[PDB]
């Protein structure tokens, strides 16, 4: 599961 | 005559089924059919003329389907066979009439499995697994071997880099590049392999560099105007090519051309759709 490492933000 | 392909990607909390063509004669982009799945994090290559896109991830789930496309009919077609896991920011080339799937994440772990595509068979097949794991790594072919060039463990980005001997079914770790990079670009430019932006642990990196397998050396290349993570790199008609992206605030639409003479990447206004963590694919009309 969870965003994919590409897209997940940051801040 | 090559055209370029850029396939999928993600924008503003949504990942992408369109897919656009650029044209280097006329400098245009048109759109043409879109993918049956939205897909980020998509593995793109060109096989015996057909353009695949391998894996992703469509915004709610993590993919194992594989679909490819006929320039010739406009169509995408899902007759492929899937990949034995799901493939999401996953490095595809072509070496030996084959199509490889090297790294990237299934939603639980970070993968160093690799498997490659027979379309004579429409199957796929285990082939040596990677020292590491690699999501977002980038992949080249050069003097028949394939690079798997950074990536992300889970923990960190990679500096590190290995190569696949397809007649020995083995790889082997070779010299590291100078930054750490995950959701990077490569590509075999003027007989060396370019790594292009990604991700070092703290930021969007612009810079860029190249290996060359005569010395086991990369050496620091003029940075892009752009910092670009989940950035495309290709070459068409002889032109290295960085497209789209994220630059830290902004999904980019833009492109850069790298210019050897002058020393300097330009920009230029690029795509329809901004697309971070799309493919590119280079088909030869
Ligand atoms: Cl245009
Ligand atoms: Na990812
Ligand atoms: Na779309
Ligand atoms: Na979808
Ligand atoms: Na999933
Ligand atoms: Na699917
Ligand atoms: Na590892
Ligand atoms: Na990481
Ligand atoms: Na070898
Ligand atoms: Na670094
Ligand atoms: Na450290
Ligand atoms: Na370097
Ligand atoms: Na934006
Ligand atoms: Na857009
Ligand atoms: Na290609």
């Amino acid at each position: 599961l969870g965003l994919p490492d590409l897209v997940a933000k940051y801040n | 005559g090559e055209v370029l392909f850029a396939v999928g990607g993600w924008c503003s909390g949504d990942a992408i089924s369109s897919v656009e063509r650029y044209d280097p004669q006329t400098n245009e982009w048109r759109m043409v059919a879109s993918m049956s799945k939205r897909r980020c994090g998509v593995g793109v290559s060109v096989l015996d003329d057909l353009l695949y896109a391998v894996g992703g991830h469509d915004g709610s789930s993590y993919l194992n389907s594989v679909e490819r496309y006929d320039p010739k009919t406009n169509q995408w077609s899902s007759d492929v066979a899937p990949t034995s896991t799901c493939r999401t920011s996953v490095g595809v080339a072509v070496l030996g009439g084959f199509l490889y799937a090297v790294g990237g994440q299934d939603g639980v772990s970070c993968l160093n499995i690799v498997e490659r595509y027979d379309p004579k068979e429409n199957k796929w097949t285990r082939v040596a697994s990677m020292s590491t794991r690699r999501l977002g790594v980038a992949v080249a072919v050069l003097g028949g071997f394939l690079y798997a060039v950074g990536g992300s463990d889970g923990t960190s980005p990679l500096n590190t880099v290995e190569r696949y001997n397809p007649q020995e079914n083995r790889w082997h770790t070779i010299a590291p590049m100078g930054t750490r990079r995950k959701h990077l670009g490569c590509a075999v430019y003027q007989d060396m392999i370019y790594a292009v932006g990604g991700r070092d642990d703290t930021t969007e990196l612009s810079s860029a560099e190249r290996y060359n397998p005569r010395t086991n050396q990369w050496s620091p290349v003029v940075a892009m105007t752009s910092r670009r993570s989940g950035v495309g790199l290709a070459v068409v008609n002889g032109q290295l090519m960085a497209v789209g992206g994220f630059d830290g605030t902004t999904y980019l639409k833009t492109i850069e051309v790298f210019d050897p003479d002058a020393n300097t990447w330009r920009l230029y206004g690029g795509m329809n759709y901004r697309r971070l963590g799309g493919g590119v694919g280079v088909i030869k009309m």
